[PDB]
């Protein structure tokens, strides 16, 4: 049973990054699929959550209007996209999920993937 | 001040039938029945078939020279639908139904 | 916001409780407090869900309460695998779910 | 190379579930055969949004 | 039936998402979902408890349904061909209608819960709030949070703001 | 069972046919009897559709059931004599236990819809009527047949006859 | 569900061991219990009913299960095996489920006659009697054993006593 | 489908007459039979209704305690009878088929007879 | 008693109106407003039911609703087939049971 | 406590009412009145019980009723067999189950 | 069909006696077991009762604390043992049998025991 997370990388203020999360050993079905992300020195900070089977997305105030969750069930993935990306938004992105029981959720953040650094400073590459 | 006593709704799109109203939008439902399977003569109990590929049962029991290429023990016997290789010389096979029933599965 | 306590040490084999509050309300069974725990440069893991339930891996000294509008996470007997960040996640809204400071 | 409990002509079936329309020709412990198409139990409540 | 689920109540809450059943509540201090986590619990187990019934109630054994026959023997293929079918109809019959039945005792348990919330609430307040009808109560007194999580646990307090309620009325 | 049919309501009303639940008004300008438009056809529909569920759910296939042997062959005789047998006792139990419960089931149906008329009437005119017995609404105002036609329709208007009732209350 | 037994009266009493349901009265001349006899006696009727229901409607024939093959038989007596094997799960599924579904409608059945015979005293008493809790009214009036009998009767006077109550309250 | 009327004719004031209506092509059973009359120039008139699953009869006010409607589901016939006809009573007499479902009446008069001449005059024949 | 126009006229190909109305009352669902086509020395047929409601036979141009206290019947792009009496039938009660003079 | 008449007498083939009351209260249909009669020198046999009930022995005469706040036994066409000590059984309680003095 | 009690005798001011009634021809499991006792010249006198399937036991307030009522449904068997035995407990004991029905008590004393005769006189045996 894990999550593996893939799309990270170095991307300009103003710019666009995809993030996807593919699990092994379960079904996505019977899961709530998040996105927490963690800058450096500060601590966790929910974004979006996503429950496929319900039809249900749910976001942060802070990233509403800008990022957008969806998920594959059938593929067994979770993507997450962000737009305008703001300089406050490098840091460590991590993709949780949640116990859901007959379409409850019970705020059960089990399993995490090891988590893709993205980094929105506008310096180039050297 | 105002406290409303209220239920949960989703947007979901799995409905089940009832003996009042059919097609019942819920917010969860699980499946009875299973329509998949992976398409594989798995192992039963643990124990292999025994796969005669183009011999039927009295070709293997007999020796056709054609069925030289194929276990100790199986748990059931897989027969394929162009296994045409069996008695050789013509003739009758006595209680062979009888025989492909004992030798279905064997220790 | 969460108030968490920024840092507290305990000596072996002591007991310890860490502290999650609101920094306007109150702490409830209906906020569902959940308790996690991060060795730096690893992933976090989750220790208490629901106050007072642990996953089928945690070790049994790790325990949850709700005590004075606040939740406690109470480590009895700490070996020296417990030295990590202690996060607390608080539910208040379907879109407002808020990690603490940590400790 | 696998194990199962069921097996039919077509392959084999591992599940819990206690109904099944695959194939009526089935070896070892197997579920009921079945020529329904859905059958699905109702555990939320009615959705009214 | 118990006319709740569309009834008094004609609609759901997709924001509440921890829960089945339970209350929306709107003071100065704020506003929000909350489950009521007694009855979402007592429902998830009752449920889990169905499901698991249905499901593991179905005792089988090693069967190998099949037999050979040859030519002469159309009489015992017809007859076993007569077995399997009788078994099939059967089958397909009681699951049908295992599930038709079941769908309805579960959503009337649903409504069921949900009536009985209400009446507790109702039942808790007495006459220190009014029914407006879509299944909310109006306080005659200025309940804050403190009052608002002892109505959602059984500990009302009527004999502590009956006299307000009662200036206000 | 709810309490309405044989409950709070001793009888049936021979006058009403066009309908299965309804109201009977009496005004300054007549007396008659109206079913209740909605509640009727939901029911007329989910009875039509239990109905069908418990006939058409049947499948059958082509059978010859009936077989011949000769006096070497009793042992297959009584083989096929316990198929017959075995299929018909589950036949007959299944049938009459389902044909049992689905009666019970429709008659608190009915008990159910006549419960919640009820209590939909009762939620609409508050104290602007009293309730004298069996589910009759004596009213504090004068309902014309407009004002009558409003409470079956779902439309009634209680800040309108408020201050009248509490007049003659 | 109805939300009688274990709702809002949560408990059962060891000491009414003549009926199902009743009552328990307390006044200036004494206190004691008393079942229900039209709803015991109903009660206890129709679940007779449904234990004979249960039982008498399995018909069954002079059978003979068991027969004998030799070795050269195999086909026949597996089939006869398959033929035991599926009524055995046909048999077991249905007795279980039906069990587990009989149980529910019982208990529903009990809740629902406790709830029923709270509302009709609740609809006789009216106003001259207050809701105290656990299933429980104080009269606002002086009931002796002829007005508790009167109200266990079902024959209560509301114009008699609606003057004294009106005082007191 | 159809519903044929008989036993029309002419009849002397304060006399007595029988109408039939035989119903072929479906079951009366799961209908209400109704009669329905049209008097010369004026227009149609409901009379009687009979529900005979259910066992109900229904009369207007203006043919009360004079005529009496029967029905036969086995045989599948309706039958009317008057007694006391008045010279207002001369009309064409319908045999009409009413929709009931579950023993609930739709009020949907979707099947008529021919109909039968009917003349209480009193001059001679 | 049932009120109803005696006569009224349309021109091939337009759409007409039939109004029918209580004397002192006022029509409603609860009336089941019935409308009656016969052409004359012929058996009257049923056009509408329950004002809304077509048999399995009538043309789609046959329609009915409820406007003004009053059950009306619209003809649109009438024929030379509709020139017939029309009648309404009203429901007051069970032993009460009105037509319409005709139009 | 329980009062009954102590003695009473009747010509054979008449009738005759045995009267069961309460020292203070009235009796009712919730008291349960059962009508015991017994033989000198024998065990008691049960004739009535829930005040109009007879077992499948006892013979028809044998009735009973409730009538002016007290219980009654019937005895029509009185025989010679019918000379015994008759005691009523009044449930006033689960604890509390009073017998008659006799007659 | 019957029930037939022993255990009777004489017994001394202070002592302790035990009666025993064992039913023939029918189940214990579905019927109250019930003592009554016939003083010499008095009436009946109700003393306790045992419903063995509800386990729920019943006793007069002049034997509460001294009597004890057991039974045993495999055995069909039913005791009564008494305790403080005064000079006015001298009487004729009776196992006397009570319909109940789905567990209700009919008030429906239907089968009595012959009896046993108790005397606790001090006098001696002569």
């Amino acid at each position: 049973e894990k999550l593996v997370e893939s799309g990270g990388g170095l991307v300009q203020p103003g710019g666009s990054l995809r993030l996807s999360c593919v699990g092994s050993g379960f079904t996505f079905s019977n899961y709530e699929i998040s996105w927490v992300r963690q800058a450096p020195g500060k601590g966790l900070e929910w974004l979006a959550g996503d429950y496929s089977r319900g039809g249900t997305t749910f976001y942060a105030d802070s990233v509403k209007g800008r990022f957008t969750i969806s998920s594959d069930n059938s593929q067994n993935t979770a993507d997450l996209q962000m737009n305008s990306l703001r300089t406050e938004d490098t840091a460590r992105y991590y993709c949780v999920r949640g116990v859901s029981v007959f379409g409850v959720l019970m705020m059960a953040m089990d399993l995490w993937g090891p988590g893709v650094e993205v980094v929105v400073s506008s310096a180039s590459t050297k | 001040d105002t406290l409303c006593i209220g239920y949960h709704a989703n947007n979901s799109t799995d409905t089940v039938d009832t003996v009042l109203e059919k097609n019942v939008t819920v917010t969860h439902s699980v499946n009875l029945l299973e329509d998949k399977h992976n398409g594989k003569l798995c192992k039963l109990r643990g124990v292999a078939p025994l796969h005669l590929g183009k011999c039927n049962i009295a070709g293997w029991i007999l020796g056709n020279p054609e069925c030289e290429s194929l276990a100790r023990s199986w748990s059931y016997i897989v027969e394929t639908s162009n296994s045409d290789n069996g008695t050789c010389y013509p003739g009758d096979f006595i209680n062979y139904e009888e025989l492909r029933e004992q030798l279905s599965s064997v220790s | 916001t969460v108030i968490q306590e920024p840092a507290m040490s305990v000596s072996p084999g002591g007991t310890v409780t860490l502290t999650c509050a609101f920094s306007s309300g109150s702490v409830t069974t209906s906020n569902y407090p959940s308790w996690f725990q991060q060795t730096p440069g690893q992933t976090p893991r989750l220790l208490i869900y629901r106050t007072n339930s642990r996953p089928s891996g945690v070790p049994t000294r790790f325990s949850g309460a709700i005590s004075g509008n606040k939740a406690d996470l109470i480590i009895t007997g700490a070996q020296a695998n417990d030295e990590a960040d202690y996060f607390c996640n608080l539910y208040k809204s379907s879109d407002n779910r808020i990690f603490g400071g940590g400790t | 190379d696998c194990n199962t409990t069921c097996q039919t002509p077509e392959g084999a079936i591992n599940t819990s579930l206690p109904f099944q329309n695959v194939h009526p020709i089935t070896i070892g412990k197997c579920p009921k055969y079945v020529k329904s198409t859905k059958l699905r139990l109702a555990t939320g409540l009615r959705n009214v949004p | 039936l118990f006319g709740a689920i569309a009834g008094f109540i004609e609609g759901g809450w997709t924001g509440m998402v921890d829960g089945w059943y339970g209350y929306h509540h709107q003071n100065e201090q704020g506003s929000g979902y909350a489950a009521d986590l007694k009855s979402t619990q007592n429902a998830i187990d009752k449920i889990t408890n169905k499901v698991n019934s249905v499901i593991e109630k179905m005792n089988t054994q090693f069967t190998a349904v099949g037999k050979e026959f040859n030519h002469l023997e159309k009489r015992i293929e017809n007859l076993n061909k007569k077995v399997d079918d009788g078994f099939l109809d059967i089958w397909t019959y009681n699951a049908e209608l295992l599930v038709l039945l079941e769908n309805e005792r579960t959503l009337d348990y649903h409504d069921s819960n949900v009536k009985n919330l209400y009446e507790k609430v109702r039942n808790q307040l007495k006459n220190n709030a009014k029914e407006i009808g879509n299944g909310c109560f109006e306080f005659y007194h200025k309940c804050d949070n403190t009052c608002m999580e002892s109505v959602k646990n059984g500990t009302y307090d009527y004999p502590k703001y009956s006299e307000e309620a009662k200036l206000n009325r």
